RNA sequence: CCGAGGGUAGGGCCCGUGACUGGGGCGAAGUCGUAACAAGGUAGCUGUACCGGAAGGUGCGGCUGGA
RNA sequence: CGCGGGGUGGAGCAGCCUGGUAGCUCGUCGGGCUCAUAACCCGAAGGUCGUCGGUUCAAAUCCGGCCCCCGCAACCA
RNA sequence: AAAAUGUUCA
RNA sequence: UGGUUCGUGGAGCCAUGGGGGAAUCUGGGCGGACCACCGCCUAAGGCUAAGUACUCCGGGUGACCGAUAGCGCACCAGUAC
RNA sequence: GAGCUAGCCCUGGCCAGGGUGAAGCUGGGGUGAGACCCAGUGGAGGCCCGAACCGGUGGGGGAUGCAAACCCCUCGGAUGA
RNA sequence: GAAUGCCGGCAUGAGUAACGAUAAAGAGGGUGAGAAUCCCUCUCGCCGUAAGCCCAAGGGUUCCUACGCAAUGGUCGUCAGCGUAGGGUUAGGCGGGACCUAAGGUGAAGCCGAAAGGCGUAGCCGAAGGGCAGCCGGUUAAUAUUCCGGCCCUUCCCGCAGGUGCGAUGGGGGGACGCUCUAGGCUAGGGGGACCGGAGCCAUGGACGAGCCCGGCCAGAAGCGCAGGGUGGGAGGUAGGCAAAUCCGCCUCCCAACAAGCUCUGCGUGGUGGGGAAGCCCGUACGGGUGACAACCCCCCGAAGCCAGGGAGCCAAGAAAAGCCUCUAAGCACAACCUGCGGGAACCCGUACCGCAAACCGACACAGGUGGGCGGGUGCAAGAGCACUCAGGCGCGCGGGAGAACCCUCGCCAAGGAACUCUGCAAGUUGGCCCCGUAACUUCGGGAGAAGGGGUGCUCCCUGGGGUGAUGAGCCCCGGGGAGCCGCAGUGAACAGGCUCUGGCGACUGUUUACCAAAAACACAGCUCUCUGCGAACUCGUAAGAGGAGGUAUAGGGAGCGACGCUUGCCCGGUGCCGGAAGGUCAAGGGGAGGGGUGCAAGCCCCGAACCGAAGCCCCGGUGAACGGCGGCCGUAACUAUAACGGUCCUAAGGUAGCGAAAUUCCUUGUCGGGUAAGUUCCGACCUGCACGAAAAGCGUAACGACCGGAGCGCUGUCUCGGCGAGGGACCCGGUGAAAUUGAACUGGCCGUGAAGAUGCGGCCUACCCGUGGCAGGACGAAAAGACCCCGUGGAGCUUUACUGCAGCC
RNA sequence: CGAUGUCGGCUCGUCGCAUCCUGGGGCUGAAGAAGGUCCCAAGGGUUGGGCUGUUCGCCCAUUAAAGCGGCACGCGAGCUG
């Protein structure tokens, strides 16, 4: 939906912010299952080795699950859906019979008080986590594993799927986020549904102090620099570059292929 | 103004205390010259309890 | 002093 | 007290005027091209969109005031 | 002032560096086709090559001096 | 298959 | 590749990182590419005084200084600052 | 050497008093149901005035200064990057 | 004898500048060898969200006291923060540690690195954060939440008395958290009082009065009382909480849904304890006595503080660990644990004093810097603002005279109002609140405090709402209406926008050259391009490792543009990047035609042609929100003029829209038009754009601006054009007393001359010796071995299709 | 070049005359008035604004006239910037 406001402030008239009506009486989390101290650093044992990193609200991880396989055969009762600071998408918190709680992060479509369920099993429903292969052809999934048994790590962003696409002996082929065609094993677990949050895409910022709430330090153009810092550094009143785009690092910033070739995950893929 | 001196005993023992100076091989030969020397004081008195 | 003062005037 | 009126400040409507600019009307025999009327030599017209010295061209849908 | 590029039929350009041979398009002229014009077709004419010098057997062509034309430069005070 | 034009008034 | 006077030089010898990879006296290295001949040695295990270097320390001497010199300090100096 | 200074991390503190009056609520109106409109409530904001506080715009003084960056008048922000 | 030489010593300027805020001093009396300066009294001024109190950091004897003045004190000094000596710092409850964990540090296992060393889950360390039991008075010259008095708590250990399966570093719960706004009841704090208590006081015209003045509390266990915070009670089932649980979690049936009940705080009350003014009398360098049997009560305002883990809303989604409760395991249940009561035990370090400053950071008794808490009263709408003033603390460690110039700081001015000037720079006008009233434009919010105005004090009368009180008196808040009074003037003092129109740039709040640039530079949301499938790309590190990210294409890295609106054209030839299992070239290596040297020979040893040989380059395509680029010359229309139209050469293609003398325009003050008496500027136009132009974005845009330009009104000492006055200096006297500089000096003008700008040489002229206050023409004045410039085969930073390497990548 | 501060403005001036005005004079194609030109003469005087950093210049309103130069393109231990 997007909350749009009135421009009673300059900034106020282009800001825009999520709507939380999917967010279930539930606003504070789960102590147990989460959360963990969070460590924010901008940088490695000493410097700095992204730029730009720091500042903006202090958080809380959501220890979420990215293996289902562990309850396979249980089901649980989803007990609610919550804020989660750490990534675009929503998380679901549910109950399992077995007594046990865990979050799962959010499908589009997922209702509270709804079953859901992991296994070889489980009805093709959104919520359910499989093996790739018994989930039948063509039908869009997520949180999807790459090799078996080392956890979801494709679709997970807000509003993101993959497409079951066909098979091929142990592998089904996967459409990706991306759009890329993928080799991926039988055995992973994903499941099925896309992530939702899909409006998290239309939310405009507004202002510079929410890139700073959201910890994204101020971004500055080589050209803004001099020669020591930047191949884009002087010369004189503006400049065009004069070279061919760079890095602050020399390397060409349109264009340049930097995937390794011989990387023994080429046998797996098949597109964009 | 401020200037640069901003006296704290705690920052002087750790940044300079004998400690500190014996923890790193660049330290410990700052203890060997100053010895040598016949240097009165190793490193700097740093006070209070 | 040590300068710094650049040689304006 | 009110008060003709004068003064100060700020709006509204109308008239006149202005370097320059826009298209228009009209003025026998100036220029460039051929759009339309015959199937006008690409049927025409059309709303819209883009483009082109100029009529105009073309995309999309429509019309018979064409086959 | 300095630099380096150029004047070639009526118009716009080749031809030079490896000297002897001046060609292309348009235009012009004569003839056709058309009722007539253009377009189109067949023929033809037209160049002291900016000048002054000489280098050579021979100069559009190579070398000097002027004459216009075009472009670049004129910085530190 | 391609082919433009015909000064003014009677 | 380093070492040797040897800077790829005709470049040996001595070390070695990489690859290949023997032999036990009729076995093996060397005498400056290489081959022959003639000779010198016996690698891939280790220990070994003395002669040599040095002067914190003790002593002796001086065509060494004599308090701006002689060590930074003749004096409670690596102090005061 | 980051006890100055730059950034980030962890944990605390601070921001007088005034204004302006968003969403959203409640009532009324309107409609087939709406959209929407009126109040009333509400208290939003790199919102406004303005101390503390953080600054350093303009001018004057200062120039072996009170001061190796100060002082006077004036001025920017002051719930946020 | 020289090196702007080195060390030391003493001169010069010089009794000159200065003596550190313009908050301010006068006098009497002491003490003393000696007093503007020390002690005391009186009078005066200054601070009072401090220039007053209390901590933290830091400082380390500065604290108190006795005796002292050589030096330190910008003067003096009998004084001191100085000298000599002595004295002073008391804790189970405050803080820190025999408690806990955060970043981070360290670090067993383990990983890595030529060595030194680097990383690293557990654990440990690590603190104004979590946890934790003292409040109020009294004493010293100097310490007190530490000693003493009263009242009240905390742990251990050993006992008795009784309760229960007790019981782990292990499980679970709790601890436990954001920002903004907030409700109810309290306390701190404050105002008032005809009531209570007090020495006193009638002055100078009047007042013996419900008169003036001073003061009317603090702490306090249990138990209450009032606020409020926490929390459902059962019974079954159970596969999860990494062993086990009765615990927690998840199901399912009952009763509650209430704070009824359990507890937990806060505040009142409380056995009792303590305090207790003005004034007067005393002797202090200060404290004491009395006032006292002191009284110790009633209203009112009221928090940002307490009840606290309260409530509501919002998005950016808001530490951990232990104490504490509980569950069980090994063990053991003559242990052990819990409740109650007794006795006993309760260590280590800090405590003085300064603490917005003369004791800390600035070489100084330095006008600067320095974190937290309290910060009273009145009035001005409020307030921590502003003026004065409680308490408290000061008059800033040189003074005394004088009444010049000139400077600083400030007040006022005839008439004119910007004529000043690079510029209204500066200074003035305006100014608070309440109420009328407000334009273009606009993204519908704004522009708005638009602009422009009126009201503002005091007296009396009438009157409307609340709040606390019972539905009332009072006390406290907002109002309305009507008469009237005085002054030049009613936010009567102090604090408090000048306004408007129109361009340029940037959207905007923001950021920036500490120490000359705050901007149109940077950033910014947003747009686009590109890289990246996750052991991601990218970055740091030799590596291990880590960031990215405990993220996963709505994600992350790089680049450019920089809200928004309308848009962003043509060129892929060169350069870059992307795509091409062909071809050309291609290094090691494979391959050996063949040749060479030695050998009597087998052999040993050299070279070495075909051919097989990757990337890269070539080559073939693609690609501009990739590096970038986007023409010239002639002719032509029935007045001329101009050229829709034509020819031609060249290119990879020959700048479209929009804009244009521009932050871009050289010729240039282009030419018209506007504003002005007059306008190299400014605005609007024309286009001949030296040399605009579409993401180094183009043209616009409401709002915004310590940005830059133009104009106007208002208003002025900016000016015409100055004048007067104030104080701080200057000046004179007493005291203390520098500096840079300096070849030596007995240091005149002119005209000449001289290395070409003479006090010093020549000629003439003028001029008794020496100071003080001033002015700056000169001593090519001082200060810095010229920053410009050039030189040196001097040095650095940066650049690239300069050379040669290296990292990285292939 | 072990430093001579470099434009203009303000301020304060002073000097040369090859004089802008005023005084005196010759010639005039000088009727008069008003001019033209040359000689003598510097004693004194030689405005205020708009523009521009400007010097200069162009303008506006005047005037007896709106003089020209030198003095380190006079004058920054005098100011401005
Ligand atoms: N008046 C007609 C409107 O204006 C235009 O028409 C104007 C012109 O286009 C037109 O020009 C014509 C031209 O078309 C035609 N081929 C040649 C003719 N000689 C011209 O004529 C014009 O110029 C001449 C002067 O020489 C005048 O005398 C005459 O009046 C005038 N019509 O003359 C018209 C003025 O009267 C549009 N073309 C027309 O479609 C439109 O409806
Ligand atoms: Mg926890
Ligand atoms: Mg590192
Ligand atoms: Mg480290
Ligand atoms: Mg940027
Ligand atoms: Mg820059
Ligand atoms: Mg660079
Ligand atoms: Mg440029
Ligand atoms: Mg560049
Ligand atoms: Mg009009
Ligand atoms: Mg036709
Ligand atoms: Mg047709
Ligand atoms: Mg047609
Ligand atoms: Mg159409
Ligand atoms: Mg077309
Ligand atoms: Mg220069
Ligand atoms: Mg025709
Ligand atoms: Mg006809
Ligand atoms: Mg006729
Ligand atoms: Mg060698
Ligand atoms: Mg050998
Ligand atoms: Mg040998
Ligand atoms: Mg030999
Ligand atoms: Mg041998
Ligand atoms: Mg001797
Ligand atoms: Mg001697
Ligand atoms: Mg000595
Ligand atoms: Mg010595
Ligand atoms: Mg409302
Ligand atoms: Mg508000
Ligand atoms: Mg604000
Ligand atoms: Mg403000
Ligand atoms: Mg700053
Ligand atoms: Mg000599
Ligand atoms: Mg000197
Ligand atoms: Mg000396
Ligand atoms: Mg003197
Ligand atoms: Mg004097
Ligand atoms: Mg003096
Ligand atoms: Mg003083
Ligand atoms: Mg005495
Ligand atoms: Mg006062
Ligand atoms: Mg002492
Ligand atoms: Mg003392
Ligand atoms: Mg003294
Ligand atoms: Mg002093
Ligand atoms: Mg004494
Ligand atoms: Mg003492
Ligand atoms: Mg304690
Ligand atoms: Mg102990
Ligand atoms: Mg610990
Ligand atoms: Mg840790
Ligand atoms: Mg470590
Ligand atoms: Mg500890
Ligand atoms: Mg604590
Ligand atoms: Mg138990
Ligand atoms: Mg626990
Ligand atoms: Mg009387
Ligand atoms: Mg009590
Ligand atoms: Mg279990
Ligand atoms: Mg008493
Ligand atoms: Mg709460
Ligand atoms: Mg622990
Ligand atoms: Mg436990
Ligand atoms: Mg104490
Ligand atoms: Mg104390
Ligand atoms: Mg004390
Ligand atoms: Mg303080
Ligand atoms: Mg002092
Ligand atoms: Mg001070
Ligand atoms: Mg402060
Ligand atoms: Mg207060
Ligand atoms: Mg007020
Ligand atoms: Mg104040
Ligand atoms: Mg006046
Ligand atoms: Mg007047
Ligand atoms: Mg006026
Ligand atoms: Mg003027
Ligand atoms: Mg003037
Ligand atoms: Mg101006
Ligand atoms: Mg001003
Ligand atoms: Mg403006
Ligand atoms: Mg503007
Ligand atoms: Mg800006
Ligand atoms: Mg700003
Ligand atoms: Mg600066
Ligand atoms: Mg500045
Ligand atoms: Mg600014
Ligand atoms: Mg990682
Ligand atoms: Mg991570
Ligand atoms: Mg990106
Ligand atoms: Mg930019
Ligand atoms: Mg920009
Ligand atoms: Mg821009
Ligand atoms: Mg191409
Ligand atoms: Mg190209
Ligand atoms: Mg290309
Ligand atoms: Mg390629
Ligand atoms: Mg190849
Ligand atoms: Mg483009
Ligand atoms: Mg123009
Ligand atoms: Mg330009
Ligand atoms: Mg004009
Ligand atoms: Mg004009
Ligand atoms: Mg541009
Ligand atoms: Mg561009
Ligand atoms: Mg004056
Ligand atoms: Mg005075
Ligand atoms: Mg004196
Ligand atoms: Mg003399
Ligand atoms: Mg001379
Ligand atoms: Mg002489
Ligand atoms: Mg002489
Ligand atoms: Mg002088
Ligand atoms: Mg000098
Ligand atoms: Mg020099
Ligand atoms: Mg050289
Ligand atoms: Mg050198
Ligand atoms: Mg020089
Ligand atoms: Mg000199
Ligand atoms: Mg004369
Ligand atoms: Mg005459
Ligand atoms: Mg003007
Ligand atoms: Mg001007
Ligand atoms: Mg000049
Ligand atoms: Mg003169
Ligand atoms: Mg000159
Ligand atoms: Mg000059
Ligand atoms: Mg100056
Ligand atoms: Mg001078
Ligand atoms: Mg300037």
């Amino acid at each position: 939906a997007v909350k749009k406001f009135k421009p009673y402030t300059p900034s106020r008239r282009f800001m825009t912010v999520a709507d939380f009506s999917e967010i279930t009486k539930t606003e504070p989390e789960k102590s147990l299952v989460k959360p963990l101290k969070k460590t924010g650093g901008r940088n490695n044992q000493g410097r700095i080795t992204v730029r730009f990193r720091g500042g903006g609200h202090k958080r809380l991880y959501r220890i979420i699950d990215f293996k289902r396989w562990d309850k396979v055969g249980i089901p649980a009762k989803v007990a609610a859906i919550e804020y989660d600071p750490n990534r675009s998408a929503r998380i679901a918190l549910l109950h399992y019979v077995d007594g046990e709680k865990r979050y799962i992060i959010a499908p589009d479509g997922l209702q509270v008080g709804q079953q859901v369920v992991a296994g070889p099993d489980a009805p093709i429903q959104v919520g359910n986590a499989l093996p790739l292969r018994f989930i039948p052809v063509g039908t869009v999934v997520h949180a999807v594993e790459l090799e078996p048994k080392k956890g979801a790590k494709l679709a997970r962003a807000a509003g993101t799927s993959a497409q079951i696409q066909g098979r091929e002996g142990d592998y089904v082929i996967l459409r990706l986020p991306s759009g890329e065609l993928r080799k991926v094993h039988g055995e992973c677990y994903a499941t099925v549904g896309a992530v939702g949050n899909a409006d998290h895409k239309n939310i405009v910022l507004g202002k510079a102090g929410r890139s700073r709430w959201l910890g994204r330090r101020p971004h500055v153009r080589g050209a803004a620099m001099n020669p020591v810092d930047h191949p884009h550094g002087g010369g004189e009143g503006r400049a065009p570059r004069g070279r061919p785009p760079a890095s602050p690092w020399g390397w060409q910033t349109k264009g340049l292929k930097t995937r390794k070739r011989r990387k023994p995950s080429s046998r797996f893929i098949i597109a964009r | 103004m401020k200037r640069t001196w901003q006296p704290n005993r705690r920052k002087r023992a750790k940044t300079h205390g004998f400690r500190a100076r014996m923890r790193t091989p660049g330290g410990r030969k700052v203890l060997k010259r100053r010895r040598q020397k016949g240097r009165w004081r190793l490193t700097p008195a740093v006070r209070k309890r | 002093x040590g300068g710094p003062k650049k040689k304006k005037k």
